[PDB]
């Protein structure tokens, strides 16, 4: 990667597999030399080979390697060296799921886990941190709305409350783009989405522009180009 | 005695032919016993 | 120790839960009974209640509160007596009877003179006919509530069998039936004392639909305490399971750490 940033400008995207059997391997590397591994049995070298790699990884004047790492954690221990270790080298955290997966949702990102510390409101402008902080605010409320409406009665929804359910159930489908690679999961061929109909699409089903459209026309696919065609079809 | 008490008593005289469902024999006789007040001590209970 | 204080408190939560698991599940049994209790009453009540609108609704008084003896029912003990003391800013030395041992409670102490009668045995024998005629009978003449000018009956309304809204109605006075015309507008002659018949009969009428549906909106509220401590202790189970967990790793810790001070003797 970094052969073709350095020497021919290039953006690379690189993948790691577990970061986990990187850490399970490095245990036994420093156990073979002698070392003692203490890290609660695991290598005591564990920040510095953590460094090397996380700090190989710039953006130069010419290009930038970025990576894309997956981090599994020790039967979901978070106490132990490891997972606190490499949460603090990454810039950003997005966090997937098998939870989600089974819900029919590709990207089966969980977006009350999906959380970066570049997204601030000097970073990414002013528009896009209230528009990403109002999409993750009505989720946030809908939650805990359902939670004393259900003890209370059955449905007991003011016309407020449900102004709040319809926005944030809209919301919940918006976020489906099937993958040609997870036809299978979906059900439903591939489709490609970009970054500015990303933003397009909140901006829209924010001010009420999709709160004339049912939960299920959003439903298997992203974009605003792409849900052009399913309101066609919702209607007509 | 009030009207509703006084009719009761028919409705539980007449469960002294039981030609009738449980509810109906139940709604006629109760166990509840009735904790009397002055005006803080209380006297004590007399059958209701 | 740590470890072990952790456990035990933690049993004690998982008992808690068994308990109200339990008790849930029995509350949705009584609340049928109280529901189809409840329709009877309710019924009955509804052909007295043509005729009070057709004579005219029209107008010391006494206050009557509903309640089981058995407690759990969440917070019906004390919102139904918070809307009793409220009544009572509108006079302070109202005679309030008290139907069931949890609504005396909170009554008693706020004036111990006004607990004048009080009602043991809701819990044991539901609401029917019986006892709504024999507390009836004796309030007429240990409370004066013929020679009262205001009666009144506060309750909890079961407006769906899975809600409960505090409600109060009048119970409609032998003065409400003599000055409202209903011996002008209904016919007798003077074949009967129709107020002092038709007062009482309804003054255990609407009184017993009172006890029903209170009997139901408490039921119900009790289902949905029983479910929510249920909860509360399952989120305190999870909570201690990872407290105690940590203290595990943090023991398997300590005996590797005396492994590896071992290997290097």
């Amino acid at each position: 990667a970094e052969y073709f940033r350095d020497e021919e400008g290039q953006d690379v995207l690189l993948f790691i597999d577990n970061i986990f059997r990187f850490t399970q391997a490095g245990s036994e590397v420093s156990a073979l030399l002698g070392r003692i591994p203490s890290a609660v049995g695991y290598q005591p070298t564990l920040a510095t080979d953590m460094g090397l790699l996380q700090e190989r990884i710039t953006t130069t004047k010419k290009g930038s390697v970025t990576s894309v790492q997956a981090v599994y954690v020790p039967a979901d221990d978070l106490t132990d060296p490891a997972p606190a270790t490499t949460f603090a080298h990454l810039d950003a955290t997005t966090v997937l799921s098998r939870g989600i997966s089974e819900l029919g949702i590709y990207p089966a990102v969980d977006p009350l886990d999906s959380k970066s510390r570049l997204l601030d409101a000097a970073v990414v402008g002013q528009e896009h941190y209230d528009v990403a902080s109002k999409v993750q605010e009505t989720l946030q409320t809908y939650k805990s709305l359902q939670d004393i409406i259900a003890i209370l009665g059955m449905d007991e929804l003011s016309e407020q409350d449900k102004l709040t359910v319809e926005r944030a159930r809209k919301i919940q489908r918006f976020l489906s783009q099937p993958f040609a690679v997870a036809e299978v999961f979906t059900g439903i061929p591939g489709k490609l989405v970009r970054l500015k109909d990303t933003v397009a699409s909140f901006k829209a089903v924010l001010e009420g522009k999709y709160d004339n459209i049912p939960e299920h026309a959003f439903y298997m696919v992203g974009g605003i180009e792409d849900v052009v065609a399913k309101a066609e079809k919702l209607a007509a | 005695i009030s009207y509703a008490a006084y009719l009761n008593v028919a409705a539980q005289a007449i469960r002294s032919t039981e030609l009738q469902t449980a509810s109906v024999l139940n709604r006629s006789q109760t166990d509840a016993f009735y904790t009397q007040y002055k005006n803080a001590s209380e006297p004590t209970p007399i059958t209701k | 120790a740590t470890l072990k204080e952790v456990e035990m408190r933690l049993k004690s939560i998982k008992n808690i839960e068994k308990i109200t698991k339990t008790m849930k599940i029995v509350a949705s049994t009584r609340l049928s009974k109280a529901e189809k209790a409840k329709i009877s009453a309710k019924k009955m009540d509804e052909a007295e209640q043509l005729f009070y609108k057709n004579a005219e609704t029209k107008n010391k008084e006494l206050i009557v509160a509903i309640t089981s003896d058995k407690g759990l029912c969440g917070s019906i003990h004390s919102q139904l007596a918070k809307a009793v003391r409220r009544h009572l800013n509108d006079q302070p030395n109202a005679d309030i009877v008290t139907i069931g041992d949890k609504i005396k409670m909170q009554l008693l102490r706020t004036h111990p003179n006004n607990i004048k009668l009080s009602i043991n045995g809701i819990g044991k024998d539901a609401p029917t006919f019986q006892e709504s005629a024999l507390i009836a009978d004796k309030l007429l003449s240990v409370m004066k509530a013929g020679t009262y000018p205001k009666i009144s009956i506060f309750y909890n309304d079961p407006v769906s069998s899975l809600s409960f809204e505090p409600s109060e109605k009048p119970i409609f006075n032998a003065k409400t039936i003599e000055q409202s015309p209903s011996f002008g507008k209904f016919e007798i002659d003077t074949d009967a004392n129709v107020p002092r018949d038709l007062f009482e009969y309804t003054l255990a009428n609407q009184m017993l639909t009172a006890m029903a549906q209170g009997y139901a909106a408490e039921i119900s509220a009790r289902r949905n305490a029983m479910d929510n401590a249920s909860k509360n202790a399952g989120d305190m189970i999870n909570r201690y399971s990872i407290l105690y967990n940590r203290t595990r790793q943090a023991v398997i810790t300590n005996e590797l750490v005396d492994i590896i001070t071992g290997a290097s003797s």
